[PDB]
């Protein structure tokens, strides 16, 4: 089997470039074709152009000519893709997959069509945010509870960049937890919550606390949730 | 007997026309010098056969077939033998390889009695079409034996450099095809000439506008070029070579009449029959086949058929069955061998698609129908390039057609040959 | 410049049901170059079908692809859990192009949600903004309204949303529902409502506080 590990996740200022990286790991690239694929978070897939290294030849969608350089190292089996001039529209996880690609023979005297054909080994992908904001850790607050059945919450507001981890009593307290994906608001700045469904009277018994972790700032906050 | 050029009294075929299979092609490629290997392109071939012998030529790149690496140009002659099978097929007796691959273009071969005399062009600017300029017309001619000899010095393998060339108003002139004819002592090459923009003599009053609303009277003239604001215009014809003449070597170009122009083109001519016969590609708007018996060969003027049935696949702007006058080069060469001149039936090879090039179909065929016809591959198959060259074995009228495919087997592309009995019956 | 459009938007099927799934293009195209790719949340698409019927190399007997020309279908015989995911057409060659995306979700009974109310911490108005939160929990299907009201004066682009995927337990949903104020303007008024519709909801239900008691 081969592998496509993707290079990691990027942070980008608006108007900058990126240059994403995919080695093959257990097989090189020999006459497949590598393409990259992006997907906005809750869009579509989205083609944005492939390389065939065995030939030199390298084609894109028209949207991104212009903006994407496709280059290989054939030699350390390694993809790259180059991105540039970069806004708002292009945070997004950006994938790098390999199929067939052939070159064809076209119904001119000179010129040669190049195919792309289907996807079937894929890169774990990669997260590029493209945002003025810099990095910062969120603020926790309570939802306080106030029978049958209460529930009670944690607001993790105002953090950047993403993500937010969040368990509740260290992990021991998993039913009736749902923790939402987060929004992005128009300060730059990401907002999740996280809730949990407990009976009524498990109000006066128990305690609850919510274990907020983001990585990019090295913040950890556990916040308890009081039914006031 | 064994097998000889396409002439007298042949084997009768059905000329009525038939949608059942009643041709099946042989496939021959094992018998010429393709030896597959992963990431090459095998490009520019080239198939004549004449009197029994044939000549053959490609090369082969490393990587793409543009921008690939070029590795080895080869040209090589032999005999065209019944394998046992009553089958014609290729033995290849003489091979020749120049010591720089990228530097040889647009070979032709032309056969006379002992040897193929091969026409090229030289260039160190690449392609002489894409690269007109700054190309310093060179040529050369290598003279390969048919039958080669124990001890004979350059009996066989004579290259020679061109030094004389007679070229009339042209700038430059080039050999444009696969494969010229002999008469008597001399040989004619398909070529092509470069000729200014600004010395093209052309009334544009003669392009054919008029059941055309959306085509303009500039279209012809502006489509005689590779592009509408070219150096050059390209313009067809020979290259004359007379033997006879001996000493040094002087090369005369011959302009194509100008009835039913259009732009420079691989073409090819060839004798069927007792008489010959003159193809053109179609590299622009005029889509539908040209071809047609040979009027006059010095100056050259060409009886072109009023054919409604075979064209070629092109680009959005010329695709195929396009009659219009537009501005574009796009195209494939695609050729036919007329088989009976009384009722002028031919064979070739098309590609069954519009804007694409794929589908080869060797086809029997009139003027204005499609006798009959057979695939020679899927229907997805990337094909380019085919030639088509007819003769007798045991005075049946066999057929050989090379075609530049897309190979799946090897993922490869690269020329196939096959053989195809054009066949007496019409029944199963 | 070829697009395909996906159909239909979202399906609902039990385990055992069939699954089929449409994809259209906007102009011919050979069945050669169709493929099918399937993608759970969190990871990245599988090649399923490709040729337009070709099932890719370890592909259970139950994906199978057909159509031509313009119109393409893929058939899941009979769902499994694992394949309530979403799936993506693609034509492919010179430029090659997907469909928008097609959801296979779990189908159950309709379920009422439940409605909590949030109002903010005062620790959050200390910093001088304001959140209030709205809690839909456990309903099904996916389609709910809120509308948050103020004083019983409904407002717009202050207040943004977010969904959970089905739960895997009982195959609903939840939604969140973050409306934001300046600290002065939370100030100025005194009822705070949230407004559910749902179609497990022939009345809608509402959920309000007085600030600050
Ligand atoms: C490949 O191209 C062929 C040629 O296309 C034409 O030429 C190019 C250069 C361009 O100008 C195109 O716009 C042209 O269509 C296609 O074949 C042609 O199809 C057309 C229309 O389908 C045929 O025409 C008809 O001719 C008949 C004459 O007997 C008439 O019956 C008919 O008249 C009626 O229709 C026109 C509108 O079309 C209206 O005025 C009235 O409705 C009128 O009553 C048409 O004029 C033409 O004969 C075809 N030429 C051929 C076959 O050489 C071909 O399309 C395919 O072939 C035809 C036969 C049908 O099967 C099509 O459905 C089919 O797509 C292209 N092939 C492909 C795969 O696209
Ligand atoms: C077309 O011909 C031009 C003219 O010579 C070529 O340009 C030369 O290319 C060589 C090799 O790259 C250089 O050493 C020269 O300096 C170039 N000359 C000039 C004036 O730039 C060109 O390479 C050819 N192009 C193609 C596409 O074949
Ligand atoms: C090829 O060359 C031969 C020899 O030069 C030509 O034959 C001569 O033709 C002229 C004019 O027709 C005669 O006056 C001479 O008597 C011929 N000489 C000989 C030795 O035969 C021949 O015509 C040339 N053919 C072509 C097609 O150019
Ligand atoms: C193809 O058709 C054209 C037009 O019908 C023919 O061209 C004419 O041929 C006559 C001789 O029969 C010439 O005198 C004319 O000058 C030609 N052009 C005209 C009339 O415009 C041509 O002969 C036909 N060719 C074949 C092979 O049938
Ligand atoms: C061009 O053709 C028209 C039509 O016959 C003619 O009147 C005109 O003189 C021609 N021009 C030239 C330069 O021959």
């Amino acid at each position: 089997e081969v592998q496509l590990v993707q290079s990691g996740a990027e942070v980008k200022k608006r108007g900058s470039s990126v240059k994403v990286s995919c080695k093959s790991s257990g097989g090189t690239f020999s006459n497949y074709a590598i393409n990259w694929v992006r997907q906005a978070p809750g869009q579509g897939l989205e083609w944005m152009g492939g390389i065939i290294p065995i030939l030199g030849i390298a084609n894109y969608a028209q949207k991104f000519q212009g903006r994407v350089t496709i280059t290989t190292d054939e030699s350390t089996s390694t993809a790259y893709m180059e991105l540039s001039s970069l806004r708002s529209e292009d945070t997004a996880v950006y994938y790098c997959a390999r199929g067939w690609g052939r070159e064809q023979l076209a119904p001119h005297p000179s010129q040669y069509y190049y195919y792309y054909y289907g996807m079937d080994v894929w890169g774990q992908g990669t997260t590029v945010t493209v945002s003025s904001a810099s990095t910062k850790g969120p603020s926790v607050f309570p939802l306080a509870p106030s029978g049958g059945t209460a529930a009670l919450g944690c607001l993790v507001k105002d953090y950047f960049p993403e993500p937010v981890t969040v368990s509740w009593n260290s992990g021991a307290l998993t039913s009736g937890v749902h923790t939402f994906p987060a929004v992005l608001q128009s300060s730059g700045l990401y907002s999740l919550s996280s809730v949990v469904t407990v009976p009524s009277s498990s109000l006066g018994t128990q305690t609850y606390i919510c274990n907020v972790n983001h990585k990019p700032s090295n913040t950890k906050v556990d916040k308890k949730v009081e039914p006031k | 007997q064994g097998v000889s050029d396409l002439v007298g009294l042949p084997n009768q075929i059905c000329l009525q026309k038939t949608t059942s299979t009643i041709l099946k092609p042989r496939l021959i490629s094992y018998t010429l010098p393709i030896n597959t290997r992963e990431g090459v392109c095998i490009t520019d071939p080239l198939l004549a056969v004449d009197n029994g012998f044939f000549a053959y030529s490609h090369l082969e790149k490393i990587g793409s077939c543009t921008r690939g690496i070029a590795k080895q140009r080869i040209i090589g002659v032999g005999e065209v033998l019944d394998r046992g099978d009553k089958v014609p097929s290729m033995f290849m007796t003489n091979v020749w390889t120049p010591p720089n691959p990228s530097t040889i273009h647009h070979c032709s071969s032309t056969y006379h009695e002992d040897f193929y005399y091969t026409l090229c062009a030289v260039s160190h600017v690449g392609d002489p079409i894409l690269n007109s300029t700054s190309w310093t017309e060179s040529l050369s001619l290598i003279r390969l034996a048919v039958r080669p000899k124990s001890d004979s010095g350059d009996y066989n393998q004579k290259y020679i450099a061109i030094t004389k060339v007679e070229r009339g108003k042209y700038d430059k002139v080039m050999p444009y095809g696969p494969s010229g004819i002999k008469q008597g002592d001399t040989l004619y090459f398909p070529a092509v000439g470069f000729l200014p923009r600004t010395e093209f003599q052309y009334n544009d009053s003669n392009c054919p506008i008029i059941h055309c609303k959306y085509s303009k009277a500039e279209n012809c003239r502006l489509s005689m070029g590779v592009n509408s604001k070219s150096h050059y215009i390209l313009r067809s014809g020979l290259l004359k070579y007379n033997l006879s003449l001996g000493g040094d070597i002087i090369l005369q170009f011959i302009e194509i009449a100008d009835n039913r122009l259009t732009i420079g083109s691989p073409s090819k001519i060839y004798n069927s029959l007792g008489q010959p016969v003159f193809y053109q590609a179609s590299y622009s708007w005029d889509t539908m086949i040209k071809l047609g018996d040979v009027d006059t060969v010095d100056p050259l003027r060409v009886q072109w058929r009023n054919n409604s049935v075979i064209s070629r696949p092109g680009q959005s702007q010329c695709p195929r069955f396009n009659v219009c006058p537009e501005v574009c080069w796009e195209g494939t060469y695609n050729d036919a061998f007329l088989i009976d001149r009384l009722n002028w039936v031919s064979a070739g090879v098309y590609l069954n698609s519009n804007q694409t090039a794929e589908n080869p179909v060797f086809a029997v065929f009139k003027d204005n129908e499609i006798l009959y016809q057979v695939p020679l591959a899927e229907d997805d198959t990337n094909a380019q390039k085919t030639i088509t060259d007819c003769f007798l074995l045991e005075n049946v009228i066999w057929c050989i057609s090379l075609v530049e495919i897309y190979d799946t087997g090897d993922s490869v592309i690269r020329p196939k040959l096959f053989a195809v009995k054009i066949p007496a019956q019409c029944s199963e | 410049e070829i697009v395909m459009t996906q159909s239909p938007g979202t399906p609902s099927l039990s385990p055992g049901e069939r699954a089929t799934l449409s994809c259209r293009a906007s102009q011919s195209i050979r069945s050669t170059y169709l493929a099918w790719y399937q993608q759970k949340p969190g990871q990245a698409p599988r090649l399923l079908i490709y040729g337009a019927s070709s099932r890719a190399t370890g592909i259970p007997d139950r994906f199978s692809g057909s159509g031509s020309g313009t119109d393409f279908t893929l058939t899941i015989s009979r769902l499994e859990p694992e394949d309530f995911a979403v799936y993506y057409c693609q034509q492919y060659g010179r430029s090659p192009s997907f469909g928008q995306g097609t959801k296979v979700e779990i189908k159950r009974t309709v379920a009422a949600p439940s409605v909590f109310i949030f109002p903010p911490s005062d620790e959050q108005l200390k910093s001088g903004t304001a959140s209030v939160v709205c809690l839909l929990n456990n309903f099904y299907p996916r389609e709910a309204k809120v509308q948050w009201k103020v004083d019983n004066a409904l407002q717009s682009g202050n207040s943004q949303e977010s969904v959970t995927e089905q739960d895997s337990k009982d195959s609903t949903y939840s939604l969140s529902s973050t409306l934001t104020l300046s600290k002065a303007d939370y100030e100025k008024h005194k009822l705070y409502a949230c407004e559910v519709t749902h179609q497990g909801l022939s009345s809608p239900v509402t959920k309000s506080f007085n600030r600050g008691e």
